[PDB]
């Protein structure tokens, strides 16, 4: 398609509207109510241009560039006098009721309305009358509400209802008294409600967790990082001021997590700012806790490790690839144990075998939205992999998208698309032990135990392909539902099967693999997605090693007299009493961690490791994509006594001091090269990000904006002399503003989006090749493995049906986005959002036990009696008791286990 | 504490029988609740949402959008006087002044004993017989300020 | 009409089935806009819709929908009963048929009459509405309501 903007010819896409096409060309058109992820509605009337019928036309007519397709031979003008006057008039009309609030507004300096007021050239007020006002609502602990600043652009309601699928936010009222919020005061119930702080172009919805310790955008030190709160691996921009992690912003990755994060990643960063974190190496000597610096810590640790007869290392899926590899090199490959349980490791290795050996393509997070039917087996996606649930919602709305496409309606005209596809949607079949948050859009939901969900998957795979093993004992109603699922999956051009290791069942993963293989054998374009547990679960599975139980037996038998635990609390993967006894028996325990865990009391040496905000490294997400996260700030810049290093730095220096009695720390690229050389399965992490010698025309990449302030006063209370700027020898970024952050710079890692005239998160449009697409020079991250040429065989281990045995209670896992993650519960802002710890019971089981809803019952697990209140779960199958996984005192390894003497306290 | 009555619920289901989408009975469900109880209370939004299977935010937005669905308590009789252009030509301001003198309240307010609620309203489609007033179900035309307190005494 | 067989199932034995309902509104002026009318019919807020697509292609609940005024549908049966040649010979003007016209506001006879198109506004004011009232002189007029 050929367009002519202000007499200049451009080649665009005819399927795009004029606004996104002109923004992709670098032209500036003001806009409020259009979003690339949400489509065009024509509400704010800000994107007006002047369209001409032909080339020799002078009058023209004001059209809206978001509502006008960028067809071939189009003639428009942006800098026309009438279009400029109308855009300034629209800004003026929006400014008639706006409060004089910019100094006391958290959106100041980050405001789209500020940028568009300046861009339209409106700086003189002639409106002399009153301004309308609105009371505010309490929207919970994460979102702060201020309705006076609203411009009625309907972005919040469109995102929250059409895109996110939420129900409790809406628009109320009339002509100029439109109110946007909840019908009553209460917490916003959506798991993706935190994206409202970037969706809203004004300061109506603001980050309250950031608003506590608020600082402006220009004062932030930003980094490109990966969110560590689950396995999806969404790209984030952590921003820091005065030595504390101030905010998490969404970093655009067109392949993974383009515009949106979930609430756990956006608000669960508060564990970094905890005051109980280790900041210096501490050595235990009797009842004394001697604080050392790094050199004598390495010397002492080297002597005690050299005096030991066998040293073992227990890793974690929390730690990066480099840190786990450094521990594995320090203790040896045969003495390296993964920090997860045997069942967790078996499920994770089976998921990895399915992903990189099953011959079925694993889609990216953005690619999930283009699938025609979704079957979720066992995995509570909204509570474990929430962004996959959001992409599943988009894939479900794909049917309305294609129905509107069949009527020659453009893909950006979202209102007509939703009008045509009223309630028709792509098939979604979710299985769980109880209700999920995807039940409102699911074609079917199966509330059953994990054995029954696995049997349903095996029956689906057998009905799709008769070479798969059959299931005997299917009820006719269950057979009818299986036939419905099979008829939906067989007629889908792009079926998608989503499972994971959080269900606590190997057979669920086997059934999902069988369904994917049966769909692949029919020639369908089937994709499979496995949801892991932690941020680097896939990387720890690829690296491999023994389980935690083998390490505990090695400690208990006396064969290992020294244990090095890397960033693992060890209570989430095994029983606490066994771990405590095995660690107390060992004469040397060294815990390398950034959080104050419970096993540090028995630890002889504690190494103050760095979190993701203070370290660089590589993490492998659930799809096998290696992603590099970069250090945000130097911990020792403010507190000069703080000795907090990277975990791989700690362990590599320890290995060097053990081998040659000299302290060499590392460079990060050396550890990357060591990983690539020693582990050929992790050889793709070299190309995840360029090395520390990468420059943009000779200069580094800036972590903080060019208008960063306070440089001669941030440390003036400690010392009036300005200290040395922190040097970054590990990566290509610099701890200063003397770098490159141009939108046209040839790079893939963007610490933050800023353009002249675009201070809001809309500068990502300037940082993309086309608006709403990918990054201009490719998205960061590289897939570790390609799709295999040949697949697996059918798993013939069909489990027997769930039999409720008397006196034993099967623990059904319940996951919560706020509470199940290990580090997110440590964030103090989560405790208001974290649920109370209950236990779920069937009505029949509660009536048999004589217990009501809310009464306290006590159960003993591994000789430990604990009491919890009771809810009555209607969808939970009898013979099962429902436990919330990852909570205080409930380890995630309890999923799929059994319970004894569960009785009323 | 709100609970929908049996007659209200059955009328609501009979209203959703008329459409291919149960959402389309939200306006008439709110009108049924308003006719039964004078106005639409806070729990009525959640009750109508639970019956209709739509979120309560959409029901609240519909109830706050439409002027004839009252989300605040009103009196036993609602006076609605036309203030549009033809009745402005015919002099609705004398009628409004007589109403404010007799009821001792401003428009949008309720009498202290809860008998009358005075409200302006748009054109009633009776411009040839203006000015017009609309009490609860009856429209009165050819109004004069002298006939206002005589007319108001027949609504006990 | 339902009792007489004019509505419902098998109207006049011809196999055509038609069901007619009355949707009483909740008092908002914007609901008269046809796309806002469709949105209000669906139980939503009466925000209008952008056209294209027009309601003929995708209107009420995504289905083909035609919205017409009361007076157009009242003009339809006269056309179907008396014919096209009668309807085109009502008036010698570009706009065929009759129209409900009338004058309102401090005139002698504020009312409503049915006149052919091409009837000048002075005949409506003076020959039908009787002109202005006593002691009042004509200043201005709006031809077609408050929006003209
Ligand atoms: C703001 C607005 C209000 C309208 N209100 C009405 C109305 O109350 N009644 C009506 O018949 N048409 C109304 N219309 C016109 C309709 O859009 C549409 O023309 C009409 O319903 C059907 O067209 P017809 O004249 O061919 O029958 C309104 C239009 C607008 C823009
Ligand atoms: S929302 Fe923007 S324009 Fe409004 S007060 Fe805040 S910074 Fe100023
Ligand atoms: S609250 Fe924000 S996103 Fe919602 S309509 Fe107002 S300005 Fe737009
Ligand atoms: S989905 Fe997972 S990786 Fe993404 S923001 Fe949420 S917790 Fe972080
Ligand atoms: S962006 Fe086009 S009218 Fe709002
Ligand atoms: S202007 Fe008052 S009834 Fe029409
Ligand atoms: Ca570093």
């Amino acid at each position: 398609a050929t367009i002519h903007v202000d007499g200049k010819e451009y080649e665009v896409n005819g399927a795009d509207n004029l606004l996104e096409a002109c923004l992709s060309l670098g032209l500036d058109i003001p806009y409020f109510c259009w979003h690339p992820a949400l489509g065009s509605v024509g509400a704010c009337r800000q994107c007006a241009v002047k369209q001409y019928q032909n080339a020799e036309d002078t009058r023209g007519r004001l059209v809206m560039s978001c509502m006008t397709p960028a067809s071939d031979g189009t003639f428009i003008s942006i800098d026309d006098e009438e279009a400029k006057q109308f855009r300034e008039s629209v800004v003026e009309w929006l400014m008639t009721n706006h409060p004089h609030d910019c100094p006391v507004c958290e959106e100041g300096g980050n405001c789209h309305l500020q940028d568009m007021t300046v861009m339209t050239g409106h700086s003189f007020r002639r409106y002399r009358f009153t301004k309308r006002t609105h009371r505010n609502q309490d929207l919970g602990p994460f979102i702060s509400h201020e309705m006076n600043r609203c411009i009625a652009c309907y972005r919040c309601v469109r995102y929250y209802k059409d895109y996110a699928g939420g129900t409790d936010l809406g628009v109320y009222g009339a002509h100029d008294n439109v109110y946007f919020g909840r019908p009553e005061d209460g917490t916003l119930e959506s798991e993706f409600s935190g994206n409202l702080v970037e969706i809203c172009p004004t300061g109506v919805f603001t980050d309250k967790t950031h608003s506590e310790r608020y600082n402006r955008k220009w004062d932030m030190q930003f980094a490109p990082s990966i969110c560590q709160q689950c396995s999806i691996g969404c790209n984030i921009s952590p921003g820091e001021r005065y030595g504390e992690l101030r905010r998490i912003e969404n970093r655009y990755n067109g392949t993974v997590n383009h515009y949106f994060l979930c609430d756990r990643g956006r608000f669960g960063y508060g564990y970094v700012n905890l005051k109980d974190r280790p900041r210096q190496p501490v050595q235990r000597r009797g009842d004394d806790f001697i604080t050392l610096n790094a050199e004598q810590a390495m010397q002492g640790a080297a002597d005690i490790l050299r005096q030991s007869k066998k040293v073992i290392g227990i890793g974690s899926p929390r730690a990066s690839v480099e840190s786990n590899f450094a521990l594995r090199e320090l203790v040896g490959e045969e003495n390296f144990y993964t920090g997860i349980a045997h069942g967790e490791q078996e499920r994770l290795q089976l998921a990895l075998k399915v992903l990189r050996e099953g011959g079925i393509y694993t889609p990216a997070l953005r690619e999930i939205e283009s699938y025609d039917a979704v079957l979720v087996l066992g995995e509570d996606v909204t509570q474990t992999g929430a962004r996959v649930a959001l992409a599943v919602r988009q894939a479900v709305k794909g049917k309305a998208r294609e129905m509107a496409a069949a009527q020659k309606v453009a893909d950006w005209q979202i209102a007509a698309i939703l009008n045509i596809g009223q309630r028709a949607k792509h098939p979604l079949f979710v299985t769980n032990v109880d209700d999920t948050r995807l039940d409102d859009i699911a074609a079917w939901t199966y509330r059953a135990p994990v054995e029954d969900q696995a049997r349903l998957g095996f029956a689906i795979a057998h009905a799709l392909d008769n070479s798969a093993p059959a299931v005997d004992g299917i009820e006719p109603e269950l057979q009818s539902k299986i036939d419905v699922i099979v008829q939906a999956l067989a007629g889908a051009k792009k079926p998608l099967i989503i499972s994971g290791t959080n269900a606590g069942s190997l057979e669920v993963i086997q059934a999902a693999a069988n369904v994917a293989k049966a769909l692949k054998g029919r020639g369908a374009d089937v994709g499979i997605t496995m949801i892991a547990r932690s941020v680097n679960s896939m990387g720890l599975g690829i690296m491999g090693g023994g389980s935690l139980e083998e390490a505990l037996t090695e400690l208990e038998t006396g064969r290992a007299d020294a244990v090095v635990v890397l960033e693992n609390d060890l209570h989430r993967h095994a029983s606490a009493t066994r771990v405590n006894a095995a660690l107390a028996k060992a004469p040397l325990v060294m815990v390398v961690d950034h959080q104050r865990t419970a096993i540090m009391e028995n630890a002889h040496l504690v190494l103050s490791a760095a979190s993701f905000a203070e370290s660089d490294g590589t993490v492998i997400n659930n799809e096998g994509r290696a992603q590099r996260f970069f250090q945000v700030y130097d911990p020792a810049y403010y507190d000069s006594k703080t000795v907090m290093l990277e975990s791989w730095r700690w362990l590599h220096s320890l290995h060097s001091t053990l081998l040659s009695r000299e302290v060499d720390w590392t460079q990060l690229d050396h550890v990357i090269d060591a990983v690539v050389a020693k582990i050929p399965e992790l050889a793709g992490i070299k190309d995840a990000a360029p090395d520390a010698t990468f420059r943009i025309r000779g200069q580094k990449l800036a972590r903080e904006p060019h208008r960063y302030s306070g440089r001669t006063a941030m440390r003036a209370n400690i010392s009036v002399h300005e200290p040395r700027q922190p040097q970054d020898i590990d990566t290509m970024f610099t701890f200063s503003m003397e770098g490159n952050n141009q939108p046209t710079a040839h790079r893939s890692q963007v610490p933050f989006a800023w353009a002249p005239g675009w201070n809001s998160p809309q500068a990502w449009n300037k940082f993309q090749d086309e608006v709403g697409g990918k990054l201009r020079f490719g998205d960061p991250g590289v897939r570790l493995f390609e799709t295999s040429e040949n697949g697996l065989d059918y798993f013939t281990s069909v489990p027997a049906r769930f039999q409720p045995q008397d006196g034993k209670w099967r623990i059904a896992p319940y996951y919560h986005l706020f509470g199940s993650d290990e580090l997110s519960q440590r964030a103090p802002v989560f405790q208001s959002r974290m649920p109370q710890p209950y236990i779920k019971l069937n009505p029949a089981d509660a009536a048999k036990l004589g217990v009501n809803a809310g009464t306290r019952v006590s159960f003993s697990y591994d000789g430990n009696t604990v009491t919890l209140p009771v809810e009555i779960a209607e969808g939970l199958t009898a013979g099962q008791v429902g436990l919330p996984m990852g909570m205080s005192g409930i380890a995630p390894v309890l999923a799929g286990a059994h319970l004894e003497d569960l009785k009323e306290a | 504490a709100f609970e929908l009555s049996a007659a209200e619920r059955e009328a609501i289901e009979h209203e959703m029988h008329h459409y291919e989408d149960p959402r389309a009975a939200s306006i008439e469900a709110l009108k049924i609740v308003q006719k039964q109880r004078g106005w639409v209370p806070d729990g009525a939004i959640h009750a109508i949402a639970d019956v209709l299977g739509i979120p309560a935010s959409d029901v609240e937005g519909v109830a706050t959008f439409y002027s004839q669905i009252f989300r605040q308590p009103v009196g036993r009789h609602v006076i609605r006087y036309c203030d549009s252009v033809v009745c402005h030509i015919n002099g609705y301001q004398g009628i409004q002044a007589a109403l404010e003198k007799k009821l001792n309240i401003k428009p949008g307010q309720t009498t202290f004993d809860g008998r009358f609620t005075l409200l302006p309203t748009c054109c009633l489609g009776n411009c040839d017989k203006g000015p017009n007033m609309m009490i609860d179900e009856d429209t009165h035309a050819h109004l004069t300020p002298e006939a206002i307190p005589e007319l108001l005494e027949r609504y006990k | 009409a339902t009792e007489a067989g004019l509505l419902g199932k098998n109207i006049m034995g011809t196999g055509f089935d038609f069901e007619l309902f009355v949707h009483t509104g909740a008092g908002r002026y914007i609901c008269g806009e046809e796309t806002a009318l469709i949105n209000s019919l669906e139980g939503r807020r009466a925000n209008p819709r952008s056209k294209p697509p027009f309601p003929a292609t995708s209107g009420a609940w995504g289905k083909p929908t035609c919205v017409n005024n009361v007076e157009t549908l009242c003009n339809v049966p006269a056309i179907l009963a008396n014919g096209v040649e009668w309807y085109q010979n009502i008036s010698k003007s570009k706009d065929a048929g009759t129209k409900l016209m009338g004058f309102s506001g401090r005139v002698k006879n504020p009312g409503l009459w049915e006149l052919p198109f091409g009837t000048t506004a002075r005949e409506i004011l003076e020959d039908y509405a009787g002109g202005m009232r006593d002691g009042l002189k004509f200043k201005a007029w709006q031809p077609g309501g408050a929006g003209t």
